[PDB]
């Protein structure tokens, strides 16, 4: 009557996963960085009618500690891969997540969605475009959100609970 | 070699002090730093700043005295200096080091190993060590959890050279 899921946001640094997953639980945003070591969190929603507990891990902008970072990817049942619009470098290194998640889980499907944070803000430098068609190679959805106005949020986590449900 | 020291706060209530030897001989201008940090004599400095990330078994990290968030902190030549060398090593407990965003961006962050911390090296410059009150640093240590939040706050309440 209810199911749980292992949600793991990854992406470059300052991009918005903690932000993200804070709006998602906590219902606020601040502007203040703080840079993330570790942090997890746990929340019961109801997504089409279906009750589910979400773990939350929310990961560090940093792909050294390979090992600590290889265990967050076999526990993890679906990523968030988040990139910022209005950084490039950060777009650029989406690939590099996707292909460390394949490799540690030894898979070429694991539920993923892209997601493009920061679209409240006049500085882009990626295109909506150049994303889209990134996702569609990837064979995953693309969400746009933002943290700072709550667009997209809850959107980007049902969207990857969903992609786990059809996974199974 | 210089000696410098903290006097250790928690909410404002004494713990104890520490006092560092820094390596003046083998990375004079990084030893300089952190000296003159300590004693204010630029007029700014650690005094009142705290130790915003403490994880047990790794290292107590503090120095952010501009923003007091763990974002910010400036060297007395700058915002950043360069990497001045990589000779000494991070071989175990009380090693004084420099935090950074990556090479060459030296400001006045910096941590105390509480273990042998050997992949630091080569991307951190390691720069004095504990002398006196390596027992405080490991007190230190039950004030701070697995992601480097304290549960009291921790700060450098007096610091100055010996
Ligand atoms: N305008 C705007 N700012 C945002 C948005 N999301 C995050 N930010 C800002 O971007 C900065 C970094 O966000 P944060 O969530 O800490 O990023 P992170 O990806 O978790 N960083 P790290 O890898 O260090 O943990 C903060 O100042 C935050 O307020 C957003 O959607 N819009
Ligand atoms: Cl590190
Ligand atoms: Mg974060």
């Amino acid at each position: 009557s209810m199911t749980e899921y292992k949600l793991v946001v990854v992406g470059a640094c300052g991009v918005g996963k903690s932000a993200l997953t804070i709006q998602l639980i906590q219902n606020h945003f601040v502007d203040e960085y703080d840079p993330t070591i570790e942090d997890s969190y746990r929340k019961q929603v109801v997504i089409d009618g279906e009750t589910s507990l979400l773990d939350i891990l929310d990961t560090a902008g940093q792909e050294e500690y390979s090992a600590m970072r290889d265990q967050y990817m076999r526990t993890g049942e679906g990523f968030l891969l988040v990139f910022a619009i209005n950084n490039t470098k950060s777009f650029e290194d989406i690939h590099h997540y996707r292909e460390q998640i394949k490799r540690v889980k030894d898979s070429e499907d694991v539920p993923m969605v892209l997601v493009g944070n920061k679209s409240d803000l006049p500085s882009r430098t990626v295109d909506t475009k150049q994303a889209q068609d990134l996702a569609r190679s990837y064979g995953i959805p693309f969400i746009e959100t933002s943290a700072k106005t709550r667009q997209g949020v809850d959107d980007a986590f049902y969207t990857l609970v969903r992609e786990i449900r059809k996974h199974k | 070699n210089p000696t410098v020291f903290f006097d250790i706060a928690v909410d404002g209530e004494p713990l104890g002090r520490v006092s560092f030897e820094l390596f003046a001989d083998k990375v004079p201008k990084t030893a300089e730093n952190f000296r003159a940090l300590s004693t204010g004599e630029k007029g700014f400095g650690y005094k009142g700043s705290c130790f915003h990330r403490i994880i047990p078994g790794f290292m107590c990290q503090g120095g952010d005295f501009t923003r007091h968030n763990g974002t910010g902190g400036k060297s007395i030549y700058g915002e950043k200096f360069e990497d001045e060398n990589f000779i000494l090593k991070h071989t175990g407990p009380g090693i004084l080091s420099m935090a950074n965003a990556g090479p060459n961006t030296n400001g006045s962050q910096f941590f105390i190993c509480t273990a042998k911390t050997e992949w630091l090296d080569g991307k951190h410059v390691v720069f004095g060590k504990v002398k006196e009150g390596m027992n405080i640093v490991e007190a230190m240590e039950r004030f701070g959890s697995r992601n480097g939040k304290t549960s009291k706050k921790i700060t450098i309440a007096d610091c100055g050279q010996l």
